[PDB]
DNA sequence: TGCCCCCCCTTCGGTGCTTTGCACCGAAGGGGGGG
């Protein structure tokens, strides 16, 4: 137990302390939480109470590990509704990838961390449990926590900011020793020789050990590889600890959860990890043990996933006197890979990019958002911002970001040919085309019977109508356009009074969430030119007040 | 001192909001800047059993290479009880918005010397973060009148005016308006002896205990018509359907006349000729769109809106209202950064400088309707903000149907 | 039969529009990983 002061908590106002009956339990698990929680309440982390307190929290008993030696943990699910909010302090996970070269490292673990933290003393009663006897012989063991209990929510905060408190006095006397402290783990390194680095490390665990925190030999690595964070340190390069996907005859939609999350966890260090075939299973799907057979896309993916899991990688770390550079490959259908480095073919980590935002969108898009997201994740790892490298040409942003109406950006880059490129599909003439036929579309749709017309009139002369069943008003106007693409030529001027379809038609878009507006997508790629023009319904204008008549 | 009793209003908790990454030299400025004042007790380090949090970052202004410290508490203001109800609140003048030229001074660092009530302080909290998450956040409370707090300039109301009078009226038609932690002073004399007016009241300030801006030149854009020889349909049917819109704020516009001449079913390239009676509509509808709207009076119980347009060739069109189609005033934003190559710059600053029009005229900022996505903003704007205030925005999509204000 | 954090992918439900469905967005469901 630590001297730190203990930090004040309070149950959210108006409410009392759990009042959770003991669930029955074996007169085995029974003797091994009476075992427990001796050795407990000599060490002080615990001290008994009797039926005046009137709060109880279940106490159920579960097995440590293959050795069968029970463990005791508390259900303080109830408790935790009733306690005050906190304000968590651990913002982000760090990653090896943020490291610089280091002569001498160290990875220590404190023992026991939550039961080293005392416990607000006003708030003790309230963490009581209570042993029960077999058959009700007895009342039962009550107790009740002087120290942070494991399972109650305000826990892993207390326990992180008193370390860094505690961590605070010798940071500032060693600015030259680099800690990164993880709840109860700590990286220590530093550009002294290991003699002198040794010194500052016992200097540190002693500065622990009077404010009430071990470091245990066992998890004292003085060596590399060190096993830190779900990585492995050498001193040039780093590691992630092996990954074994799942290999199923018959897969499960939790078994494909399974995958992809390991995929995902994969794709920071291995380049070129695709997952989109693979979640496709998961759409539409009611139980998590439901089978759901692969697609043969599905088993494609996962075999180009598996190819490139065995292959062996590393990471190197970070010189803050060499710029960062990511760069930024297009695999298909929304997905977009990525890898961050400094020194050509030594990758600081790798990631992927595959969400879609929009019902519409097209890859420029995209492209930018996957910029957005490395440049986020590159100032959470190093404080700056990369130098970008991308598949993408000058003419094509520039012809993006002047006919675009939402202002748009992405920083410093460098064209790089690596096919396929981002481009754009098509480009709506901003002026309408001489000797181009000019269609007057309108669809209309009636609210309550589901049911629309679509159609058109041209200054040629042609005219058509469809009828259309279980459809929405805006669906018609996207079908009305959909006709005049399809019966036209490889020029068209369309005018339309939809501002919904227009506005979806001048981003460009060349993917979407609608099969409709897919196959407008399609026709508009097949085009030559085409100009596309609104104007306001119901004020009988030109040739839209006749295809308007011609709807009804 | 004795404190002033503060409230959130009924109902309302304080901010909860997570603090978003930083740069190097951001994260650094702060922990330089935040250890001072813990050292000067400005502020205190706290923990995780204060639930509340609020962003903060740091920005340098142009010519000013120090950094300033911003804590960004737009949330924690709308939550604040209004002091207007108890009695404290700041006269916007008019006046100002007809000075010759008016200078911007920072002057949240006075509200440091006035402690804050102790009941309300955990609703100041903020994080900072660490780079590569080497440690988990610091975290810090106010002890006195934080900056950019809306309280702050209530409570220090009756102080300020007392440290300001010997200035003003020995300066009587100089105007000042204090707007959150800013002083906007303007008035008529001539820049080099008006920035000396302004150095004097630095140290006069400075005793006890900027941007150079210039309302003459804020000239309005009217919607206007294109002129040619020579119509086509798809000219004709441009312009109908733009004074169509029009008609929703300007009164008695028609558009009868110039309908008829694209009875048929036309083609677009097709040259119409201005029938007189169409030249009739057009000369008049021209000229109601020349003069502003009769019948759009400010009021100061609503709201500000903004919103703004990208154009192209470095231009910005905007338009200020409270009530949809009754615009205050329409406006033209242009860059000057000789650079011309970057959106997301360009509309920070469009929006500092609207939002400082507004401050100069009306007294507030709007909150901004801003076309841009939310997370193409969020990547960059920080890097180009100069204020010390921060407006209310949301994102918006809206394609043009009409290119109305060009 | 417990806690806290970051990530991705899917699903759901609230909001506002001068809409009647649509697009957006944040929260919550699963998974990965850390302690
Ligand atoms: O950009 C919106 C984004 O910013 C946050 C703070 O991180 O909210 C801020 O901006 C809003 C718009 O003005 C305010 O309503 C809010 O009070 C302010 O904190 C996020 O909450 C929001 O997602």
């Amino acid at each position: 137990i630590s001297p730190i002061e203990t930090v004040p908590v309070k149950l959210k106002p108006g409410m009392d302390g759990p009042k959770v009956k003991q669930w029955p339990l074996t007169e085995e698990k029974i003797k091994a939480l009476v075992e427990i929680c001796t050795e407990m309440e000599k060490e002080g982390k615990i001290s008994k109470i009797g039926p005046e307190n009137p709060y109880n929290t279940p106490v159920f008993a579960i097995k440590k590990k293959d050795s069968t030696k029970w463990r005791k943990l508390v259900d303080f699910r109830e408790l935790n509704k009733r306690t005050q909010d906190f304000w968590e302090v651990q913002l982000g996970i760090p990653h090896p990838a943020g490291l610089k070269q280091k002569k001498s490292v160290t990875v220590l673990d404190v023992g026991d961390a939550f039961y080293s933290v005392p416990l607000d003393k006003d708030f003790r009663k309230y963490t009581a449990f209570t042993i029960p006897s077999i058959n009700n012989e007895t009342p039962g063991i009550r107790y009740q926590y002087n120290v942070l209990p494991m399972g109650w929510k305000g826990s892993p905060a207390i326990m992180q900011s008193s370390m860094t408190k505690i961590l605070e006095p010798f940071r500032k006397q060693n600015p030259d020793i680099v800690i990164y402290q993880y709840v109860d783990d700590l990286y220590v390194g530093s550009d002294l020789e290991i003699g002198q680095h040794r010194t500052k490390i016992e200097e540190l665990r002693q500065h622990l050990l009077r404010w009430g925190f071990t470091t245990p030999d066992k998890k004292h690595q003085k060596e590399p590889p060190f096993l830190w964070m779900g990585y492995e340190l050498h001193p040039d390069k780093w590691t992630v600890q092996p990954i074994v996907l799942p290999e199923k005859d018959s897969w499960t939609v939790n078994d494909i959860q399974k995958l992809v999350g390991k995929l995902n966890w994969a794709s920071q260090i291995y380049a070129g990890i695709k997952v989109r075939q693979l979640s496709k299973l998961l759409r539409g799907t009611k139980a998590l043990t439901e089978v759901v057979p692969l697609t043969e896309e599905a088993e494609l993916e996962l075999a180009e996933n598996r190819e490139i899991l065995k292959e062996p990688v590393h990471g190197v770390y970070y010189d803050p006197s060499k710029d960062l550079i990511a760069e930024i490959q297009k695999q298909g259908q929304g997905q977009w890979t990525y890898q961050i480095y400094q020194e050509p073919f030594k990758n600081l980590k790798t990631g992927k990019y595959a969400r879609m935002k929009g019902a519409h969108t097209n890859d420029v898009k995209q492209l930018t958002e996957a910029v957005q997201k490395i440049a986020t994740e590159s100032i959470v790892i190093w404080g700056k911002t990369p130098k970008f490298k991308l598949p993408i040409q000058k003419e094509t942003w520039e012809a993006w970001w002047t006919e675009y109406w939402q202002a748009t950006w992405i920083p410093e880059w460098e064209f790089v040919n690596t096919p396929p490129l981002v481009k754009l599909w098509y480009q709506l003439e901003k002026e309408p085309i001489i000797g181009a036929e000019t269609f007057y579309v309108d669809g209309a749709a009636n609210r309550e019977t589901k049911l629309g017309k679509a159609g058109y009139v041209t200054d040629r002369g042609r005219q058509k109508v469809v009828p259309l069943t279980d459809t929405t008003n805006q669906k018609t106007e996207l079908q009305a356009i959909h006709l005049a693409l399809q019966d036209s030529g490889l020029e068209v001027n369309i005018v339309t009074d939809s501002q919904y379809a227009l506005g979806i038609i001048q981003a460009q878009p060349d993917k979407s969430e609608s099969e409709l507006v897919s196959q407008i997508i399609e026709q508009l790629i097949k085009k030559e030119k085409v100009y596309l023009a609104w104007v306001p319904a119901h004020k009988g204008i030109g040739g839209n007040e006749q295809v308007d008549k011609l709807v009804s | 001192i004795e404190t002033v009793p503060v409230k959130l209003k009924p109902g309302m908790d304080g901010p909860k909001v997570k603090q978003w990454p930083l740069t190097e030299e951001k994260i650094k400025a702060l922990v330089e800047i935040c250890t001072e004042m813990e050292k000067e007790g400005k502020i205190s380090k706290i923990g995780p059993e204060n639930p509340y949090n609020t962003p903060v970052f740091a920005i340098k202004k142009k010519d000013s290479t120090k950094w300033r410290k911003l804590v960004d508490f737009r949330e924690l203001n709308k939550r604040t009880q209004d002091f207007w109800e108890v009695q404290l609140g700041i006269p916007h003048p008019a006046g100002l918005k007809q000075k010759k030229s008016v200078t911007v001074l920072d002057v949240g660092d006075a509200y440091f010397s006035v402690p804050l009530d102790k009941d309300f302080r955990k609703y100041t909290a903020f994080t900072i973060p660490s780079i590569n998450n080497e440690t988990p956040g610091i975290r810090y409370q106010y002890n006195v009148l934080p900056q950019g707090w809306k309280g702050s300039p209530a409570i220090f109301q009756s102080s300020m005016t007392k440290i300001l009078e010997p200035f003003r009226k020995q300066n009587p038609d100089i105007v000042i308006y204090q707007y959150m932690d800013d002083l906007y002073v303007g008035s008529d004399l001539e820049i080099g002896q008006h920035r000396t007016k302004i150095e004097e009241l630095r140290q006069h300030l400075l005793r006890w205990g900027g941007y150079e801006l210039h309302p003459d030149k804020w000239t309005v854009q009217p919607i206007v018509l294109p002129e040619k020889d020579s119509w086509t349909v798809n000219d004709i049917q441009k312009l109908v359907g733009k004074l169509n819109w029009a008609s929703q704020i300007y009164a008695g516009i028609k558009v009868r006349q110039l309908s008829k001449l694209l009875r048929g079913t036309k083609a677009l390239t097709e040259v119409v000729p201005l029938t007189e009676e169409a030249e009739l509509e057009l000369a008049e509808n021209r000229e109601i769109l020349k003069e502003p709207v009769h019948g759009v009076y400010y009021d100061p119980s609503k709201d500000l809106i903004a919103e703004i347009q990208k154009q192209g060739q470095g231009q910005w069109t905007y338009q200020i209202y409270q009530e949809p189609f009754k615009n205050l005033k329409t406006g033209k934003y242009a860059r000057m950064k000789g650079a011309h190559t970057n959106d997301v710059k360009q509309l920070t600053e469009a929006v500092q400088k609207i939002a400082t029009e507004s401050i100069v005229i009306w007294g507030k900022t709007p909150k901004f309707k801003l076309p841009i996505q939310k997370e193409t903003w969020e990547a960059w704007w920080t890097e180009y903000w100069q204020a010390t205030w921060i407006p209310e925005w949301e994102f918006v999509n809206t394609p043009p149907l009409v290119k109305l204000w060009y």
